[PDB]
């Protein structure tokens, strides 16, 4: 579960804050006009007293975080997104000196419920990518030397549900592809595979309607006779002529 | 280290399960474990070389990958393969080889060229497997700790050593009694002779022991036993112990009498056979005490009581002998044997590439000299480069 | 039986297949066949010991499995395995050590032991796998019965015998004629001695000859067959036929003439060999016939005429010998060589543990009286007792 | 094994840390460590015991656990606990004692006993801590493979050794020139001897010479090298060289001449002092050797040239000697010392309870006996077996 | 430097604590004081090494940190951290070294390397902790200065002395009366001779007197005191004050009378014993003053009467003498003692390494050399240079 934590430091032993604090008890000095100084520390000084508290906060999250996080199966490396979500440092203060003895933690039928989806979805990317893979390497040795590309994917990525797909830029999907083209195949699609693989062949002359190819002569041929059909003209071997495909 | 066995295993279980035709089913479960090995790879760059005269080529990575697609090799994709291969086989080869020289006194047992010491990084180990090649299997047990052991064919545990000791002695020669001896690889030939046919001795039996001291302890010993040492049975011109004169030895052979054979360790008798000659097996010991007699026989027909007089001269001396051969035997340290070609592939790189004779071994290779001071040092050393030749025999002979 | 082996191609497969870093896919067939093991046993008590100095551990089973949930192994995995391995080590010694000694004239080709004698129960032969180790390999073929057979370098085939026949001799053994010889593992050495130097024989020439009956037959035997026998060419004093005196032998040795070798087989010659010295192959053959001659030289530098006189007495003893040495042969029947531990890991684990003489086997394992009277149920438990040390090996030597 | 570790340094760091009086907080990252254990164990069922003199008691677990609530502790709350504490000293006790008497040849390094075997069991590691202690400090470090390490004060490196070697003597023992020695524990005294006083000598000298080879290096040796042995220096009637008659040493002491101390490993000097008396340091070595000489005196007073005739009888008798004790040291394998009590904790347990002689220790653990063959069997169980005391001593002394 | 100090705790309070299965908390406060570490360093760069046969390796950082909230540690948490580990140990030991060897006059009291220099730095103060080593518990407090102090046993005062002083004396020296003595460690041994046996003496006693002083103030010393002086109790010859001849020492040995030892500081008497023989205290002494005599017996049986004659020659040599022996004393300086391996390990890594003689310390760190000259210089780089010694023997032995 690779769940990038932080700091015991943080989590409850808090102190960061209590550091933090006595750090801002000895910022009070000169430099320019009066109006500065006094507006500026008086405002510190509400986070001082307030630190008792803000200590609290700390705690908080800490606990929260530290909790539901466990709940994660979808592993989480860092990575820098291209998009933000902007945060009004407007809220950000009023949590701050804003927070009493309040004491709030995750319901447990809630808990349950955030498992419960991530496995789901989980369930889902890892099976559907059974089913893709399956198919693609099937798609080769068939020759079906056609769809491959996006075909496959386009359904892909609709029961994943979570995208709209078009807005992939073209290098997305076919990339998308060259990496799923590159692993095994859950034992239980694969061992299916390489059964009808086998008896492919047998199926296909053992039909009715349709045959493999003709052969020609220009020889007057004896005909030959075999019980099923009576009288007829067939020959399950062709060898000594040209084969062409 | 155990990441350059995989390198391996994989190439020829890589370059003998891909030919024109096969199944793809045949390598599924291979051409992934290969994959992850380039990856890892490409991107880090490599030296190998400088001491003696060994070339120092650089070598870079970045290769594309396989194909999961076909299920049924084309000739053409082996081709693509083989070529990837190549550089890989010229690579390793050249990796086996710089490390395959150097020697440390300290802590001269782990890594040391500048190609290997940055192998056992840590961002590498995604590789290791197969470990079933004998020696690699071997050198995991030691680093976690246990009873490791090799197998060996007339293995090379006694130190050349060929002399003998004279327990009676004068001047002339003419009235000697002592024992003569050849010890070396896997054999002991020991004669005991008494140019007085023990005319005077106690119960007319004179006493014979030779003792050999081994330097490692061999167990599951397979050893032939036999009466008589024919390197010890003919006329032979000796140079006298001070070397200020020579000698003369004229045996005439008699069975050994009260043949007694002890496989001892640390003192303790392990094994002791009686008399017995043919097959017997010595099961762990480290040293080997061989006993025997001369008893002048008591009843002689005229041809013999004429070889046998009651006052010197004695022209005729009585010798009584045996041979020892250890056909196999397994060994807790690596040793030279007559089947493996460890030590001469070892011995011929560093002979071939000019390499400086370094602070560990001695020159040469030599395995008497080796043996003879088997030293920890030593041995960690051997076994280093024992596994690297052994793993250089996978692809390169 | 067949069950034991897996338990080990198991380990052997795994111990080395499973280490910090490969790919999952390497094991996917492999962690299954494992697990499935676990599985089966779990529950089930075993005892092991009971019979000399041999402990009496008591085992129990209850093990978890292994999750598949992985790609990498990472080291946390391995600990967590080597850590039950471990168990099945130090168990499987104590395993094969039990059956390993205990012995059944009836049915000796059979298991017996409270501790397999439960393996062969049907409710566990849910295992076996990998059988490709060569003797194992060679135990199935022969239940079903057929063309079973092994590899041996420097077989093991002749008991030790060492002696000689005088075809001619008279008390004062002064003009003997006859044969002597030393038959040994894979060698045969044979020399025939005329004191006359065939004087008085019809046309100067005395035939010699030597069988030796093989308790095996040997098949696709690579043999090296020289002139002379060394161990034959030395002055001797040796005891008389009747131990009641001591003749004394002083040869000058000729080339053997009209050399004759011929390997047969229930009576036919399968393959002869006329006077040919170096490499010979014997293809199928359970006895050996070799026939030379002493031909006294019809023309004699005067030195040469000073040895052979017309009258006694004889003082310089012609004599022509052999050498045969049997390199390589496959046998149907399991037999110490020169390579293979499994003679001696047997006789070790007996020797070690004290085993009290049981009513197959020879006391000591003794090999000359095992191959002199190698009857069908020594051989049975012999394989079985072979079967198993290979088994050992694979895990611990 | 580890395991075993901290079920001590657990109950140490607990019988001491938890007292009427001291705030939670002060054991807070204590008490949960402990808890955790008693949770592992309730439900698992041990036995100990059976063999000679000891006791063969079963144990059985389910106890509760501990308030993490109060600030203070009560009286109320140590009893409570003390008694539960009871039975895991009683405990570890007879699970030491069990472990500390099983020996073994193949692997007798690691556990042996039904109590220990299953310690080593995956689902217990959940316990290991803070292992400061310096045995298993080393234990660990020994597991990996690293430069090791201990530390001793008058260590006992040397077999009791006591004898002589005539150099020069006659039946009547009256001129006799050679040495006579102690070797024991960490100390060396060696005195050369000449009755003649190198009356007949080049240059009126007598070299002497005495080496001792360790059975095993120290390393970072403070050694006190001083002039004269003073064991060798008063008037002694000693038995022969073949026992059966006694000799007379009368001697008289003079400084010993060029003494020269080597310190050699494996044939290399690697410290050597001349005549350097006092304090010494010797880096690395495997043996000494004592170079030293006997000068007569170029002038002598009357009363001295009284003592040193030209003619027979030599009546006083010229006597040269050094000393040197090792102090402390450093080895990489455990040894006997002046401070540690763990040979004496080991030979005194298997005292008290009758314990049979084994296969591995020579009979009482003479340590004599056990340094003179250091075996890598022997050293492995003593390491076992003085790691197991060391454990023990945490709590019972 | 106190720098240095933590680095190590820190690794062994680590390489101890840390182990597979532990529960997290008891490590919380210790994880965390390890990561503020790797944060300090990684970006800094080293230089380590430069004189005589000193490797001169380079070093780099950039090391992840380390997990928080877990419970058991999984095996696979140890080696991502073990091999980080290493690269520390490896380090500190290149760096230990490097500054083990430098010595500086003017300030040799302080730092000195390109390594160390860097470390007394500010922005490395940053991790200082736990501080009872014993060492640094004793560089600190002398730091800011006070009553710092060490434990030793058999410590290493007295430098090597051993001599004698004819108070009178003649040619013939066939009437001397004097004093011989052996200072050496913690050792004194000295003898009053008067071979008139005080025939002519005032009393019939002379008086002796021996005088040590100590280069160090010790305090809470054991003494062992014992009559007689065995070193001096035999026959000896030995070389005359001027070199020039030698003379004869025979004793006979009497119970020293009016034994009376004065442990003095600064000239005042701290502790004086009269006559008491066994164990006694010195609480705070620099000079040691022994005073016995020799009083002819006034009463003799004829075999002792025999032996003082009236008239010369005088032929048994009267002896009385003393022994004096400090177990165990408190020094302010750093000293070498039976015990502590600090000297050894700075001598040795000298030696290994052929560092060259420096200005402070005498060729060798010799110890008679350097206790005979302690000057402050030299103690002052001898503590600093024991105390890294200690702090490099916490992690290598």
């Amino acid at each position: 579960n690779q769940v990038l934590n932080d700091n015991i430091r943080n989590g409850h032993v808090i102190n960061q804050l209590m550091e933090a604090l006595m750090q801002l008890s000895r910022q009070q000095f000169p430099t320019m006009p009066v109006d500065y100084k006094r507006s500026i520390q008086r405002g510190i000084l509400l986070l001082s007293n307030r630190l008792g508290q803000l200590v609290d906060l700390t705690r908080l999250l800490a606990y929260n975080y530290e909790t539901l996080m466990a709940c994660v199966t979808m592993n989480m490396q860092h990575v820098q997104t291209l998009t933000t979500e902007k945060l009004q440092l407007t809220s950000v203060t009023s949590l701050c000196m804003l927070i009493g003895n309040a004491t709030v933690i995750p319901s447990p039928q809630t808990l349950f419920h955030y498992y419960n989806v991530n496995v789901n979805f989980h369930s889902n990317y890892n099976e559907r990518i059974n089913d893709a893979v399956a198919i693609i390497t099937a798609a080769n040795r068939l020759n079906l030397y056609q769809k491959k590309m996006k075909a496959i994917v386009e359904d892909f990525l609709k029961r994943l549900h979570i995208f709209d797909v078009a807005r992939v830029p073209d290098d997305q999907m076919y990339r998308l592809r060259d990496r799923l083209r590159l692993l095994p195949v859950e034992v239980r699609r694969l061992d299916i595979f390489n059964l009808i693989l086998m008896n492919m062949d047998q199926i296909e002359r053992a039909s009715d309607k349709i045959a493999q190819g003709v052969i020609i002569a220009y020889r007057d041929m004896q005909l030959e006779r075999d019980e099923m059909y009576g009288y007829v003209n067939i020959a399950r071997n062709l060898d000594g002529f040209q084969q062409i495909n | 280290m155990d990441v350059l066995y995989s390198l391996s295993k994989t190439l020829k279980d890589a370059r003998d399960k891909i030919v024109e035709g096969t199944l793809y089913s045949n390598v599924s479960d291979l051409i992934q474990q290969f994959n992850q090995m380039i990856i890892t790879m490409n991107g880090n760059e490599f030296q190998t070389g400088g001491i003696g005269n060994l070339p120092i080529r650089n070598w870079n990575f970045d290769f594309g990958l396989l194909g999961t697609t076909l299920l049924n090799l084309d000739a053409n994709y082996v081709e693509t393969a083989r070529n990837t291969i190549d550089y890989f086989v010229d690579f390793v080869d050249n990796v086996c080889m710089d490390e395959m020289v150097r020697e440390s006194q300290r802590n001269g047992i782990a890594p040391q060229s500048d190609s290997l010491r940055k192998l056992s990084g840590l961002k590498f180990k995604r590789i290791n497997f197969d470990n079933s090649s004998e020696y690699i299997e071997n050198w995991n047990l030691q680093n976690r700790r246990q009873r490791t052991g090799f197998t060996f064919h007339k293995p090379n545990i006694f130190p050349y050593s060929a002399s003998f000791t004279l327990n009676r002695s004068q001047p002339a020669h003419d009235n000697l009694m002592g024992t003569m001896w050849l010890n070396a690889g896997s054999e002991i030939q020991v004669a005991g002779f008494d140019y007085s046919c023990a005319i005077n001795a106690p119960a007319n039996t004179q006493q014979f022991e030779h003792i050999v001291q081994l330097r490692r302890v061999l167990t599951t010993a397979t050893i032939t036993l036999l009466p008589d040492a024919e390197r010890f049975s003919f006329p032979r011109v000796i140079n006298s112990a001070d070397g200020a004169t020579t000698w003369y030895f004229n045996p005439v052979i008699l069975r050994p009498n009260n043949v007694e054979v002890e496989f001892l360790l640390n003192g303790q008798i392990i094994n002791t056979y009686q008399a017995r000659f043919g097959t017997i097996i010595a099961r762990n010991f480290d040293t080997i005490r061989l006993s025997f007699q001369l008893m002048r026989p008591p009843n002689m027909t005229p041809a013999v009581a004429a070889l046998f007089p009651n006052a010197q001269p004695f022209e005729h001396h009585a010798t009584v002998g045996l041979t020892l051969r250890i056909e196999s035997a397994v060994c807790e340290s690596v040793l030279a044997d007559a089947s493996e070609t460890m030590l001469a592939n070892v011995t011929s790189v560093r002979q071939e590439y000019a390499i400086p004779v370094g602070p560990v071994f001695p020159p040469g290779m030599n395995w008497t000299d080796l043996i003879t001071n088997y030293s920890p040092s030593r041995e960690d050393n051997l076994q280093r480069v024992f596994t690297v030749a052994s793993i250089r025999s996978m692809l390169v002979k």
